[PDB]
């Protein structure tokens, strides 16, 4: 399993972190990071 | 011969179209016919969508749309209550059909996915319904979306009975054709002419059928409307046939439906 | 041999990356060709 | 942007029969206008659907995540 | 379709006629004060101040955000933040009163003095209506 969290825009691989813990990715310096969509599971209409 | 009044005369037939001379009846009937056809035979159609993952770059909606476009089986259907009517809380094997759906970016170059790789899951309690209708040549009908790599996508569909009053998806229609009185002794219309009509204004393939004019004749003012040039078409989930029958029917059950509601109205009062 | 300011580049210029880059590059670097 | 399923005007399917004509072009090599024929859009509200596309999805799926 | 104005076949707008997007970009930073007062991103609530806002917070996931899947709506918050004073009064960002729909995707990063800079997509599918224009 292994939960994740955020992402990296170009090197794009879980990662997460909190407070202080630097906001670069565990490789790529490139300071983005994505969210990542919910476990809850959305819906939609047919139409 | 025989049978009463309205008669048909198939004129052509195909998997997907049915050219037919419906003659002899009043134009109202022919139209409200066509009517029904078009848009309240049920049909069935995904409805409900349960994005679990998309990496897709359609979003969900867009998708989800599509879905419901999707048409699928419903030959039976009849056997199907609206979920709305049923009594389980939401659906169930009983009012609708569950559908399966994941992709994954192997193919490390444009990995497709269609139609055909919907998945039925709930029981198909045995009979006629969900299955992807296709008309392919390789039997993939419906490109619903492309991904690349590490592209995934699992869904859940939850089709459901419908008609097209309530939205298109639940359309077995597809498109009807409709003419009659090819020449227009009845003159139903006033063709805008530059110069000749007749020359400008070009004929039809119904022609034929009708006796052409014959000037000498004056006019006909007892002229009224028969014998109805349709073309049933079809996309599929019902064959081009019920889209006929189903309409001939549909349309009949609410006729009586009014027949019904006199009853019940009267029984009433003290 | 000293430093001052910056001057703020007009892209697809001389000084941008992108004047050179093509499709590829520009896809990868999520800028639109 | 992705074959549209079905046509706005009538409603004929055409969500399939995308892969078959770009097909009867590149390979096949007919002209758009029987390409359509070849492929059951007859009148059209199906035919400008096919004819007018345009295929944005590729050039969105070479980007990344 | 009298005056200026169309009559438009609705069969067809569900086969998707006309239908469009739209993102929209709230976005945010953390303050600073000098003396390393900053602000922050979480999910407050009580914490004596009673300075906070009316959307139903918990849509916020710890960071202060939403997640990329959530369904926005009234004026939900999506970024939850609070202000160090003298001592947690809100600073969060909800939605577009009018507007709601989907988060499309919210995004974490440094802002040059380091601080902590979020922007959020909403997505939304509208669909033509009577009132629509064209
Ligand atoms: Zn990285
Ligand atoms: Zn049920
Ligand atoms: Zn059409």
């Amino acid at each position: 399993t292994a939960t994740l969290k955020y992402i990296c825009a170009e090197c794009s691989s879980k990662l997460s972190l909190s407070r202080t813990d630097a906001v670069r990715c565990k490789d790529c310096g490139h300071r983005i990071l994505l969210k990542a969509r919910t476990k809850r599971l959305v819906q939609f209409e047919a139409r | 011969m025989s049978e009463e009044g309205p008669q048909v005369k198939i004129r052509e037939a195909s998997k997907d179209n049915v050219d037919f001379i419906l003659s002899n009846v009043d134009l109202a009937m022919a139209n409200s016919l066509r009517r029904v056809m078009i848009a309240e035979i049920p049909t069935l159609a995904i409805d409900s969508v349960e994005v679990e993952t998309n990496t897709t770059v359609l979003a969900d909606e867009f998708i989800a749309h599509r879905l419901g476009l999707i048409p699928l089986q419903s030959m039976d259907i009849e056997q199907l209550e609206y979920s709305r009517d049923c009594f389980c809380e939401d659906h169930c094997d009983k009012c609708s059909v569950v559908l399966t759906l994941q992709a994954f970016g192997e193919s490390e170059s444009t990995t497709n996915v269609y139609s055909k790789d919907l998945v039925i899951v709930s029981n198909l309690m045995g009979r006629n319904i969900g299955h992807p209708i296709i008309q392919d040549k390789e039997g993939n009908g419906v490109l619903i979306c492309k991904l690349r790599k590490g592209q995934e996508l699992k869904l859940t569909c939850v089709a459901k009975k419908g008609i097209a009053k309530e939205h298109a998806k639940w359309g077995p229609a597809a498109a009807i054709e409709f003419e009659y009185d090819p020449w227009n002794k009845l003159k139903h219309t006033d063709y805008w002419y530059e110069q000749d009509s007749a020359k400008e204004w070009p004929q039809s393939k119904n022609c034929e059928y009708e006796d052409p004019p014959n000037e000498g004749d004056p006019f006909d003012y007892k002229a009224q409307a028969d014998t109805f040039y349709m073309n049933v078409e079809s996309v599929g989930s019902i064959p081009v046939d019920q889209v006929v029958v189903r309409g001939i029917d549909t349309l009949q059950k609410k006729v009586a439906s009014i027949l019904l509601a006199l009853t019940q109205m009267d029984q009433d009062k003290v | 041999k000293v430093f001052i300011g910056r001057l703020p580049i007009m892209l697809r210029s001389k000084n941008c990356y992108l004047s050179e880059a093509t499709e590829s590059d520009l896809y990868k670097l999520k800028e639109c060709p | 942007m992705i074959v549209p399923v079905r046509c706005f005007s009538c409603g004929k399917v055409v969500g399939d029969k995308w892969e078959s004509y770009l097909n009867l072009l590149q390979e096949d090599e007919l002209d758009e206008g029987t390409a359509l024929s070849r492929l059951g859009l007859k009148r059209y509200c199906c035919r400008r659907m096919i004819l007018t596309h345009v295929d944005l999805i590729e050039k969105f799926l070479r980007y990344n995540p | 379709n009298q005056e200026d104005s169309m009559i438009m076949n609705q069969s067809s707008i569900d086969r998707g006629l006309f239908r469009s997007l739209f993102f929209r970009s709230y976005m945010d930073q953390e303050k600073k004060y000098g003396m390393s007062i900053t602000e922050t991103f979480e999910k407050p609530q009580r914490t004596n101040t009673l300075r906070m806002k009316h959307g139903t917070y918990d849509k916020l996931d710890d960071d202060g955000l939403i997640a990329p899947g959530v369904r926005v709506s009234g004026e939900d918050v999506i970024i939850g933040k609070t202000t160090p004073i003298s001592s947690k009064r809100d600073a969060s960002t909800p939605l577009r009163s009018t507007e709601n729909g989907i988060v499309d995707q919210v995004l974490v990063t440094t802002n040059q003095d380091g601080l902590k800079f979020v922007k959020v997509r909403v997505r939304t599918t509208k669909i033509p209506q009577i009132g629509d224009k064209f």
